[PDB]
RNA sequence: AUGGUUUGGCACCUCGAUGUCGGCUCGUCGCAUCCUGGGGCUGGAGCAGGUCCCAAGGGUUGGGCUGUUCGCCCAUUAAAGCGGCACGCGAGCUGGGUUUAGAACGUCGUGAGACAGUUCGGUCUCUAUCCGCCGCGCGCGUCAGAAGCUUGAGGAAACCUGUCCCUAGUACGAGAGGACCGGGACGGACGAACCUCUGGUAUACCAGUUGUCCCACCAGGGGCACGGCUGGAUAGCCACGUUCGGACAGGAUAACCGCUGAAAGCAUCUAAGCGGGAAACCUCUUCCAAGACCAGGCUUCUCACCCUCUAGGAGGGAUAAGGCCCCCCGCAGACCACGGGAUUGAUAGACCAGACCUGGAAGCCUAGUAAUAGGUGCAGGGAACUGGCACUAACCGGCCGAAAACUUAC
RNA sequence: UCAACCAUAGACUCGGCGAAAUUGCACUACGAGUAAAGAUGCUCGUUACGCGCGGCAGGACGAAAAGACCCCGGGACCUUCA
């Protein structure tokens, strides 16, 4: 089927904010001695090196 | 193991003997006729022994009068007198379903020798 | 388990040779017959020189089913041919013998004189 | 029918002096 | 072992059999592998079995091997130096270790790996 | 009972009232009840 | 009275009776269950009893909950909830740290269990519903399992509330009523109650009373 | 006179498109009730009816013919209701018919061609924006933040029924025949839950086996051929299976039966009053439910700090109780949510044992020319079920998250 | 009857690229009405916290194609003792 109408700006506006990005959570990890922040998920790998901290 | 075997084990029937599908057998099943209790003979091959503990069943088939027959019964049920095993039978599957298309001396178990 | 357009063997010998049920009785919209329920049929095969012939309307029950029936022990009950008596409206055989076995549900549901005729009721 | 009826009783009003656009 | 639930890896049972093989040959081939994180926690029932088969070296456990393994170097390897090496250890021979995702696809990865630490 | 917008006396036992609204005759004979409806 | 009980469902099983006709039976383990809390008029508008059930470490305790199971004056449980009566002279038999097992019942009992269904998931309206789905052939294109129309047309305009269509079946609250305790074991703690029980194994259930069959 | 379902009349919206009959699916409504229920009259003895009234809670079969609706028929049934909703429903399906192009018969027509005549054949498009509906979340609110257990306004669901027996071959009736009321059992259909049984399924289970290729070869195995095919198959899902349900009871009532009783010296069910009375209604049963904006109730926990504006009303930060995310998971699940667990741990996996499934591994030995068979050996293999075991992974952790007072009474 | 289960491709979720027909608007409810005689938009009421996700397709007389049927007007082609 197809839309009968033009959404208005409010509508669209409304549910395109719905379309955002969760930021994740971050937690300091301390390889090479520098603090850098990685994602929990990823801190044991960290720990180990096998995280490309750029 | 599992969760009810505690309750299972009361009604677990011990002086079930030892058989095996192929093995036949007469179950003796008790049979009430208008508050009249005897005891009708099942003889027939084992074909199947499903389940376990007091949940297992075995089922038993002949062939009376030109037609096959089959009675499932539970393993440890007290409807069940007792089981007598007669012959022990050589099969290479635990569940002998093709006997249902065999009639007669292709419907004949190896006996265990 | 037994309904329209199953064909069934005659398990008399009233002359028919198979059957095809009909309606299976007891309500409205019953599916299935299984033994000691009767049924409507139709004689769809018979031996030649019968008293009942092709195409005769008949009451029967149903004495063995392929599927296998509960008993209240437990048991389980089954054959390799779904076969029937044909009756009177007395739930007595038109025929005066039985060919094969029965189930014993036929005592309850009251068909004693089929009971009696049978060579082995299991 | 109803739908007729009423819109033709809606005539026998105080307001309309018993004529209303068809009836 | 508790087989996939929902669909497979490789889109099919196959490829997924294949998959696994393979995977667990590298695996023993390198002592660690990165992949995709649902291929890692698939794999690690299945080379943790094919190490039980190797603990229990006999020749029965070597050709239930060889029927998923097919490289026979892997096989040697895992009858020679990690079924010996796991002789005391009763499971628990890999660890997987969740990692950076990919950039094409952002595949959540994951680096399974063979515990060294006895 | 009959039930007719036309109730009205059969005979001269037949009495004709009004109960609940309804007009009712009532009579020795049931066959001459009547309601009105 | 309505006496009644929380357990969890173990599975089902056989057993037979003196007849040796069979029996399927659940298992349910009618445990200790610990009185918390009198409902009554003069405080709450109702008469009931709050049951306790299930064994917890203290440390997985909410604080509030902990406080209220000892203002009690008992030991935390998982599982909380309350059985309605229909007087205070019902109510008046249950006291704070009072403990029920499955001897308040007897054989031959009717109750009614009332547990949490199984999942379903995101049904159609065929497994929801026992609606006929349509032709497997004869032309159908692609409604195999769908379930057609949805209303009428212009008249009504619309579609009409609680008509029946796909979605989330199960994890909903089931009473099954009337079902007949083939036997109790206190030795064990359980039920054996003739047929299904709702919910999955490990599933909290509430045997009580049957509200019609005494 | 009703109704507006039939054939019609009008030609008022729609011809810059309102898709047509019938069926399928899904229903929903009315009652002018087919059954079930209640009742009055009867030329109602009884069984069974006829007619009328009340009653729409539920139920209202499957087939042959036909495109068919309708109808006839077959068997049944308690009954096989009548109608509306664009003759409900084609962005839900069909497309047999009607209603394109082909062709043919008959008839008409000089003919091209035509026929509410027949016949065979003949594209059914669309990713759902809005409303609506089914389900599920996010946010905020419910005057602090949180948590547990809840009330139930208000809704949803369900509501069917037969056969037999006793009452009693009694009442009734010349007999034939044959009960009401009231008890008991067994059932059909429908629905829910469950999976112990039975039965189906099983794409990482077991075995056998064909062809072919490979692992050097034998052996043993593997890849591919619909999981190659077969035979079986635990869990889970499920029905053909198991169990359960519809109630009992009360209130108020319809038709109706009445009591006491006038007006109207009588009579009158009514005008004051009082009762009885149905599957309808409300209660009862099950379920949802305080976004029930009167945003509820019973409890329990935290119930405590700083900073800046010029301290007015706020703003920012850090916290508690607690919760979220990440993590291990689930018979919970589209995602999310829910539930569980998270080293003070058995949540998952592995491992160990068991259960269960398969059904007797490999290797070796023995017999046999061999095919193969036997022993070692309920073997071996193996998933879901159970139990034990921290071996692996549940992390050295991050984000949210708590009080203007005032008035009056006591 | 009478449907159940398995896999796969989609659908669903995450990442990346990224259209479409359509579109007078818009913080687009329901009933009974009224009305160009079938109403989200009017009246009287009833109901409804705001925003999304997956789904269904009853309506928006939904989209598409200036209805092919009918008629009017005009063409074209065909027929014939016009």
């Amino acid at each position: 089927a197809v839309p009968k109408r033009r959404m208005s700006r409010a509508n669209t506006r409304s549910r395109r904010a719905q379309w955002k990005a969760e930021a994740p959570g971050l937690v300091t990890v301390s390889v090479a001695g520098q603090q850098r922040k990685v994602p929990r998920r990823l801190l044991k790998a960290a720990r180990l090196g096998l995280v490309d901290l750029d | 193991m599992n969760t009810l075997d505690f309750v299972d084990q009361a009604s677990l029937r011990d002086d079930i003997p030892t058989f095996s599908p192929g093995d036949t057998v007469n179950v003796h099943v008790k049979v009430i006729e208008g508050s009249k209790e005897r005891i009708q003979v099942f003889k027939g091959v084992v074909i199947r022994r499903q389940g376990g503990g007091i949940s297992e069943t075995f089922t038993v088939r002949k062939e009376s009068y030109g037609v096959g027959v089959e009675r499932t019964f539970p393993v440890h049920s007290p409807n069940i007198d007792h089981i007598d095993v007669l012959t022990r039978g050589d099969v290479r599957r635990a569940k002998l379903y093709y006997l249902r298309e065999l009639r007669g001396k292709k419907a004949k178990i190896k006996e265990k020798r | 388990m037994i309904q329209q357009e199953s064909r069934l063997k005659v398990a008399d010998n009233t002359g028919a040779k198979e059957i095809l049920c009909i309606r299976v009785l007891g309500g409205s919209s019953r599916r299935y017959a299984g033994i000691g329920d009767v049924i409507v049929a139709t004689v769809k095969d018979a031996i030649p020189g019968g008293n009942v012939k092709r195409g005769d309307v008949v009451k029967a029950v149903v004495v063995r089913t392929v599927k296998e029936r509960r008993r209240a022990d437990g048991s389980y009950i089954k054959f390799d041919e779904n076969a029937a008596v044909i009756i009177k409206n007395d739930n007595d055989p038109r025929g005066t013998r039985i060919f094969g076995p029965v189930g014993r549900e036929l005592r309850e549901k009251k068909f004693m004189k089929i009971v009696s005729l049978a060579p082995e009721v299991l | 029918a109803k739908r007729g009826r009423k819109k033709r009783d809606r005539k026998h009003s105080k307001a309309n002096h018993g004529k209303r656009p068809n009836a | 072992p508790k087989p996939t639930k929902g669909p497979r890896l490789g889109g099919s049972s196959s490829h997924q059999s294949a998959l696994l093989a393979n995977l667990a040959t590298s695996l023993f081939e390198h002592g660690r592998i990165k992949t995709t994180e649902p291929k890692a926690r698939a794999l690690r029932p299945y080379a943790e079995k094919l190490i039980t088969h190797a603990k229990k070296g006999a020749l029965h456990n070597r050709r239930e091997v060889m029927k998923k393994i097919r490289d026979k170097d892997v096989v040697h390897t895992l009858f020679a130096e990690i079924g010996p090496f796991y002789a005391d250890r009763n499971g628990g021979y890999t660890r997987i270790i969740k990692v950076e995702n990919r950039k094409g696809d952002n595949a959540p990865m994951a680096v399974i790996e063979l515990v060294r630490e006895k | 009972m009959k039930v007719n917008p036309s109730v009205k006396p059969i005979c001269d036992k037949c009495r004709v009232i009004r109960r609940h609204g309804r007009v009712m005759v009532i009579c020795s004979d049931p066959r001459h009840k009547q309601r009105q409806g | 009275a309505r006496k009644g009980i929380l357990g969890t469902k173990l599975g089902m099983t056989q057993v037979f009776d003196e007849n040796n006709k069979v029996v399927p039976v659940t298992v349910v383990k009618a445990g200790p269950n610990v009185v918390t809390r009198i409902r009554t008029t003069e405080r709450d508008g109702y008469s009931a009893v709050q049951l306790a059930y299930g064994e917890i470490s203290p440390r997985k305790v909410i604080k509030p909950v902990a406080g209220q199971f000892a203002a009690a004056g008992v030991n935390p449980r998982r599982h909380v909830a309350e059985l309605r009566l229909d007087d205070e002279a019902a109510v008046a038999e249950y006291e704070v740290g009072q403990e029920l097992t499955a001897e308040i019942f007897s054989d031959g009992a009717y109750v009614d269990v009332t547990g949490t269904s199984k999942g379903k998931g995101f049904a159609g309206t065929m497994k929801r519903h026992g609606f006929r789905g349509q032709g497997a052939a004869h032309g159908a294109q692609a409604v195999h399992r769908r379930p057609g129309s949805i209303g009428g047309c212009a008249t009504p305009g619309r579609v009409f509330k609680g008509t029946r269509m796909s979605g989330r079946m199960g994890n909903d609250r089931v009473t099954t009523q009337n079902l007949k305790v083939h036997k109790v074991d206190a030795e064990n703690g359980v039920l054996l109650i003739k047929g299904a029980i709702p919910g999955r194994n490990g599933g909290l259930v509430v045997v009580r009373s049957a509200i019609k069959r005494g």
